[PDB]
């Protein structure tokens, strides 16, 4: 059926119905446009005209111009054979290749399927890295965000978990979604050329959104990709691994329509609905039905000026099972991977360690180099404050452990660590401090491993 | 046209509704797609409707139906291991109608009954769940059932010669249920965790609020109270639920065990979740349907604890549905009436004397998430206004490995007196000085580290250096609990006396042998010292013998000299 | 004493940062009002 | 005559009249409703539609729904028997004793009796606090607020006041007038047993608004407290000490509905008639004609958010003759009373001192205290810049002082300290200082008191 | 000018008494006009202003803020009265912005308008420093006057 | 205001071939800076090479507007039609900015930061592009603005 | 770019160089594209917005500024031209914070886009340190590429 432009204000367009009017979320087509340009209905504003949110310029439309109802949203064209591909955020090709031939049309805003179980995250997802498999380990089902800031390798670490992530024996097959938004045409070619040189491309679905891309084809790329995990995990049996880079990227296009849409800003200009849209993506983990599957959530979360109570960053904590803070400061004294000891946590880590899991000492050994850790790191403000030469002797080995922490934990040269690698470091590095000052390793494990 | 309405406009998240000449403001309404909403705005010539879900599946001429109801839930066998959400309905029925349950006769025809009176008793799950008379029902009872089995369904009496009374009952969730008195804050709720029961109590039926950044440990606090808290039964709101935390709870729960008893924490608990793609009625809705359910327990006599994760995202919500009803944003854009509101919540708190005698309570842990730090509007600013305590986790505390993060000088509780007498009654006449003690240690070690942050640690004298060494066995052998721990994952009222006198007792001979020319270096290796520091995981009174082996250690330095 | 100036310097731009950017979410906000309306 | 709703928004509620328009202030009555809802009128729309305001929640109202006009504001009834009852924001019991029997009925806006002189306030009145009757004398007619914030013992205060409160040998009787607005059912449970026990339910009226009371009846409160007070004070010539908590309370309610009376927002979200409302009720204080009796306002005014600026608590102090400003820092310090020396003030405080009122040293006492320890804070600040010992003798004894003031002077153990009690204390701990640093006492007082 | 009265009578005030000033230098003698204060009375013209639906700026107050208040502080000086003769109206007025913000209304714009600003000191007073003037922070542009 | 008066007593273009002027103007000034301003530049007789332009507080703000216009009309007429180097010296460009800012409001916008004008930039853009030598290098327009700081 | 030229051509020069600037590179030419600067291109931005009346954000610029000049970045690139043959846009872009604060707009959104920094260094020029780029504070993200 079509409408005409009754009015046209930068992003928004009302739009004007003699007959049928299209429900809210219906992707209308403009008429007279070289290049197709979508109209996503918002609301019903009364007298047969609806408001809608435009896919693209709204430039040199004029009122009366016509559009038609293409009588549903937009979609995933759903398929095993998703696998070895490069879309767009709206999940068209980019490598080439021919169009996704359906097994099945799915909506993709989570509404589909209904595929997550009532059952706690459990199991373990081996990255290949050691800061996160031993002591911060990532559990299938759970939702463990990568905190950074802008000019730190946080895509760096993204795409190596996307080329190392497996599920050590697991009965069913293991897949990789990687998901990136507002990137750059080099950035681009750079993820495209990776996937495909180091055949990693061959277990993952990738979509790629671009800086210039639609903002609308942003919002839709992290509901693309989690409808893809959800259908391989749900309908396939698969343990799916989704990285999603970078959520404040996704937030700042979110950020940039809420004004085109008449809302009152909330605090530092943000959507007022910045929790509740927030939470329709982070809502989307966990184990799936029948327990042969699960979806997991590895976001990235740039502080915005590398403020971490930044609304965005602030929200996401909450949707994460185990947080990777990346901090600048850490990278610049040139401790790589440029993590924070003493920001990064494991929410659901109990649940993934000890004995049958990893290793019944584990919880004791991280809890002993995070108390170490931490109190070295308060020593480097008390040596600038005193001077190297007055630190007591017990103070001093404190204070070394803190670099040998960095030195030897924290930085690998690139390198995919065991857990049983992992705790071995740690165990190395825990000899440096007096045995009598292991408070929080019982005499059992001291025996047994030290 | 009274009952029911047809949609005139849809868009904007708002329906305009032509009809349901009755309706009451605040009712919540129901579309023919099955999607509810909420009347807002009642008009000369339509009713504005806030709908809770999405509103492409609302369409013009769609047919709308009152509910009656503000809201309603049920209150009968059933409710244990169950899990609901926002609106109470399994993760739609409430109660099973098909389960059946042993019915316990608890009074005989004749007796005269009046709202609150238990007629009858249920194993549904042990707990034992007691039947009484609705609110507002008094009279003669007629006819009661014989001790067998029954569907809720089922009349079990009848009073006044025609009341019918079932098992279970409805309340408006909206409306705190009824009760004779809100006793005066006197016994604490003994939580386990030796820095909140010592210095920061709460009350039976307080309300003590939990705020703190994002990712400080809030959540964690509350899931730790019950399960080990001394309420029989819990009310859990798990809101503010995102990305995953919805089946991050939906099939966890589920296996989280009761530490009292061994069994599922769940066939003790009732779950409220409130997602993001629900509407901001229903997680508005949310606290109000949880709140008369915890009412209706603490009516049966049962002390229960009511968690509220969190008020933040209930005030976001509220402010969506007031900005679509077009009412004047103020501060942050909240409309003026929420803090009227927040407090009117908070009040339905306490301890009572039921409706027929017998004391119950509902105690209110609600979580505070600020927009980020900021710790202003909404949420944190007129909730610490109202809530008497507050546990504040501290991000600092927490990267410093200090556990549990409960900054212990920016934390307050008031019920401290309040309750200072059942503990001197029940467990030791030296409660109250032990804890004003340990937090003068505290308050005093906090000033110490504010100038030494200056002037730095080289100056201080011996006296200085074993405050801060008392200090931070204080912090790390008392503050600090392991909620992962088998033991230590709750602490007995029994217990945590015993380990605050083993520390004050360490303290007052630490002081003594000082001022005798001990040197401190000497105290801070003593060897009773280690064994201090792993007295929480004690699961034996072996600890208050530490009192004694502290004092022969000290007179092995008062002999050395 | 340079350790005043320094870590204590810190201390000024948490303070500043806190609130001539906090103090503008606001200028702008009560705008907002009526500036909305 | 009865009117019909012609619209309803939350507390707003428009209402057309066929005949006679009800007069802005009149109290129109709801038909129809379980529990009697009242609707304040408070503008004439224009086409005979008043806009008004409920006193009770809205939820049921329906278009048509009819109105009376009940000819009247709502009003107190007027009776030397209100005192010995304790009563809801609105004057009805709460006591479970029965309703006021009036000798009058008296509007409650302040238009009633015109009872204030042209005179100044004058005469003590004694609180049996210290910190007030020694060094910030509450006056017969002034209005001194009660400095707070939350956590606070504000409440404490007022109580103790009420109950303790006297005019020394006045051939007046006293009677006391306490409102509370906003708070718990513990609150208000526990204010009732306080009132009942210490007999001092025997001279006061008592009127308790809780929170989940209508927005309404707690914007009556303090009008039904004052108008009581003037009543007492006038018709009986009493001196009449009216507590008010929490002001900053009231603001909050008054605030919660300017938004739904269409107002643009002033700054911080506050109504544009913060000033003008306010003023309504600082302006109900002063003597009575006739200079028998008198009305007295302690006024407890919170900081929200502890911001003293905050424009509620900054528009209070100019309706004040004594001001008592409580300080969290302070009280975190255990220094309780937790009143802020430097920040608390007597604006009539002249009129109430010296020979004949407390004693002819005082004013001298009072300025050498303030500023020995406005000079011993300062040296705090001194303290933590250069260290202890590098203070001066002089100044250490400043600093000293500042502590003894605190805990000697300003610490009372709850304690009914005469002025002469006071002013000892006081000169105890200037004995601290050097005699050659006392600048603001003359030699004769020295000489005589020192 | 008392809070029952309407905003109009107060936002009159000033100009009431200015004339009434104007009127006894007139006659030769020198008179202080003492205004407690323009705080109040540009609240009451935002009320008057807002009621008639003028479009609110800064702090809601009305864009003609500040040329009436300049237009105000203008008619402050000494003449030569009609008829030769000399007498003068002096200006003292109160500023009190709506808690130490100091800025609109009253404040900003009045310290741009007046030559004289005596800044009480609160700590000064808390000090006990009689007059509490502010040494450092007021200012006179008469001193080589 | 003592060191823009004693510019203009003294500026000069020493050995130019082109004649020299000065444009002097005051915004928002009180009748008593006004008359000592009159009185400075007639006694001196500074007055004989400048063209003066007072604008007091109580003259319609509109009227304030239009003095740096005028001023600098008049400037760029003698500099191009004349030949002339030519001084503008402008006080005080935050007495005109509290003008302009005054009947924003009045006109409408949606203010910006500090309850000012959102046109702030490009109007007081109309007034500093006013400067530089102007076509056949015998003359130019220079300009010593008076900037105070409000508040400091 | 000149002052008495409206906020809009200012703000527009970006995009007609860039344009100009990808013609060249269709050629097959390596051209720069020298961009002086982009601090006054947003202040030009503002001006149009806010009288425009979107809604003021931090340093009161309006939101939609951070996805724009991304966007015109973007557009930088070595190229395979229609019709096979290579070319290329290099940017370099001109930094001009408020003054030293090097926060919004400019520096802040610029140097999270840009890989490549030369930092001048007041400091280093006065030590007559020349080029005065400090090899401390300056980086590239294209070492490896």
């Amino acid at each position: 059926e079509y409408t005409g432009i009754t009015y046209i204000s930068g992003p928004l367009l009302f739009v004007e119905n003699a007959k049928d009017l299209a429900y809210g979320a219906i992707v209308d087509i403009k008429d007279g446009t070289g290049r197709v340009r979508g109209g996503q209905v918002i609301e019903v504003s009364e007298e047969y005209a609806v408001i809608q949110v435009f896919e693209e310029t709204t430039g040199l439309d004029l009122a009366t111009t016509s559009v038609s109802l293409v009588e549903d949203v937009a979609r995933l064209g759903v398929s095993k054979e998703m696998l070895g591909r490069r879309f767009n955020g709206i999940g068209k090709p980019i490598d080439g290749l021919p169009p996704i031939t359906p097994e099945k049309r799915l909506p993709i805003t989570g509404l589909p399927l209904n595929p997550v179980a009532r059952r706690k995250p459990e199991q373990f997802i081996q990255t290949g890295i050691s800061t996160i498999d031993v002591m911060n380990t990532l559990v299938r089902g759970q939702k463990l965000p990568i905190f950074s800031g802008s000019g730190l390798p946080a895509n760096e670490i993204a795409a190596q978990i996307a080329r190392q992530a497996t599920v050590r024996p697991k009965e069913e097959p293991f897949a990789v979604v990687f998901a990136a938004m507002g990137i750059t045409q080099r950035e681009l070619s750079y993820f495209i050329q990776e996937f495909e040189r180091t055949g990693a491309l061959s277990r993952s679905v990738l979509f790629l959104n671009k800086a210039d891309d639609p903002t609308i084809e942003r919002i839709l790329t992290p509901r693309m990709a989690l409808t893809v995990a959800e259908y391989l995990a749900f309908e396939h049996d698969y343990h799916v691994l989704v990285i999603l880079t970078d959520m404040t990227n996704y937030c700042e296009a979110l950020r940039e329509i809420g004004a085109a849409r008449e809302e009152i800003p909330g605090r530092r200009g943000y959507p007022g609905y910045m929790y509740t849209d927030l939470a329709t993506i982070y809502e989307r983990a966990g184990v799936v039905e029948g327990k042969k599957g699960s979806v997991t959530q590895i976001p990235i979360l740039s502080m915005p000026d590398d403020d971490r109570t930044h609304p965005i960053p602030d929200l996401t904590g909450y949707i994460t099972e185990g947080q990777i803070q990346l901090s600048r400061e850490l990278h610049r004294k040139g401790i790589y991977p440029p993590i924070d000891p003493l920001p990064s946590l494991s929410r659901l880590m109990n649940n993934g360690v000890g004995k049958g899991k990893t290793r019944e000492d584990h919880k004791q050994v991280s809890d002993q180099l995070y108390s170490a850790y931490a109190n070295g790191v308060d020593i480097r403000k008390l040596v600038a404050i005193i001077g190297e030469d007055a630190l007591t002797e017990n103070d001093r080995r404190y204070l070394q452990f803190a670099d040998a922490f960095e030195r030897f934990f924290i930085n690998q040269g690139q390198q995919n660590r065991s857990i049983e690698e992992s705790l071995q470091i740690a165990w190395a590095l825990l000899s440096m401090l007096p045995q009598g000052e292991l408070k929080r390793i019982s005499k059992d494990h001291i025996g047994k491993y030290y | 046209m009274i009952q029911g309405v047809i949609q005139k406009i849809a868009g904007p998240a708002v329906i305009a509704k032509g009809m349901l000449g009755a309706r009451m403001y605040d009712i919540c309404k129901v579309g023919e797609e099955g999607l509810v909403g909420e009347i807002i705005r009642l008009d000369g010539d339509t009713a504005f409707v806030q709908v809770y879900e999405d509103t492409s599946g609302l369409k013009v001429g769609e047919p709308v139906v009152s509910t009656g109801l503000p809201l309603a839930v049920e209150l009968g066998p059933g409710m244990l291991n169950g899990i609901y959400d926002g609106i109470q309905r399994p993760l739609v029925h409430a109660l099973d109608r098909e389960k059946k349950w042993a019915w316990t006769p608890m009074v005989k025809p004749g007796d005269e009954v009046r709202g609150g009176m238990v007629l009858g008793t249920v194993p549904e799950f042990g707990f034992t769940h007691k039947i009484l008379v609705p609110p507002d029902v008094r009279g003669r009872v007629k006819e009661v059932k014989p001790a067998g089995e029954y569907t809720v369904e089922e009349p079990v009496v009848v009073l006044e010669d025609g009341t019918e009374l079932k098992m279970y009952h409805t309340w408006p969730v909206r409306r705190a249920r009824p009760v004779q008195r809100k006793l005066d804050p006197n016994t604490p709720f003994l939580t386990g965790m030796r820095i909140l029961d010592v210095l920061f109590p709460v009350a039976m039926g307080g309300t003590a609020a939990i705020p703190g950044p994002f990712g400080s440990g809030k959540t964690v606090t509350q899931q730790s109270l019950a399960k080990w808290s001394n309420a029989d039964v819990v009310v859990y709101v798990g809101c503010g639920e995102r990305g995953n935390e919805m089946t991050d709870v939906l099939v966890e729960f589920p296996e989280l065990t009761d530490p009292k008893t061994g069994g599922p924490l769940m066939h003790r608990t009732v779950l409220i979740a409130n997602t993001s793609n629900m509407p901001v009625a229903a997680r508005e809705a949310s606290i109000y349907v949880g709140v008369t359910i915890a009412e209706y327990f603490r009516d049966q006599g049962f002390s229960v604890a009511l968690m509220a994760d969190s008020t933040s995202r209930w005030a976001e919500a509220l402010r969506e549905i007031s900005s679509r009803l077009e009412e004047m944003p103020a501060e942050e854009g909240y409309p003026p009436y929420l803090a009227a509101r927040l407090a009117a919540f908070y009040e339905r708190a306490g301890k009572v004397i039921t409706l027929g005698g017998e004391e119950g309570a509902v105690t209110i842990v609600g979580a505070v998430s600020p927009p980020g730090g900021d710790m202003s509007e909404p949420v944190t600013q007129s909730t610490l206004r109202i809530v008497g305590a507050f546990w504040r986790l501290d991000a600092s505390l927490a990267f410093r490995r200090h556990f549990p993060a409960i900054n212990w000088n920016g934390s307050y509780s008031l019920f401290t007196s309040a309750l200072d007498p059942w503990y001197r009654e029940n467990v030791a006449e030296d409660y109250p000085e032990l804890r004003d003690a340990i937090s003068e240690l505290l308050q005093r070690e906090a000033g110490l580290q504010e100038i030494v942050q200056l002037v730095g640690p080289d100056a201080l004298q011996d006296a200085e250096r074993l405050v801060i060494e008392v200090g931070r066995i204080i912090r790390e052998d008392f503050l600090q609990q392991n909620a992962y721990h088998e033991v230590d994952a709750y602490c007995s009222m029994k217990k945590a006396y015993g380990i605050m006198k083993m520390i004050l007792a360490f303290y007052k001979e630490a002081e003594a042998a000082i001022k005798r020319g001990v040197s401190i270096d000497e105290i801070l290796q003593l060897p009773v010292l280690e064994r201090i520091g792993r007295a929480r995981y004690v699961s034996e009174e072996e600890f208050p013998a530490y009192f004694e082996e502290a004092m022969k250690e000290i007179q092995g330095a008062f002999k050395a000299l | 004493i340079p350790g005043i100036r320094a870590q204590i310097r810190f201390i000024q731009q948490v303070l500043e940062q806190r609130e001539r950017e906090d103090t503008f979410r606001l200028k702008r906000i009560k705008g907002k009002i009526e500036a909305r309306e």
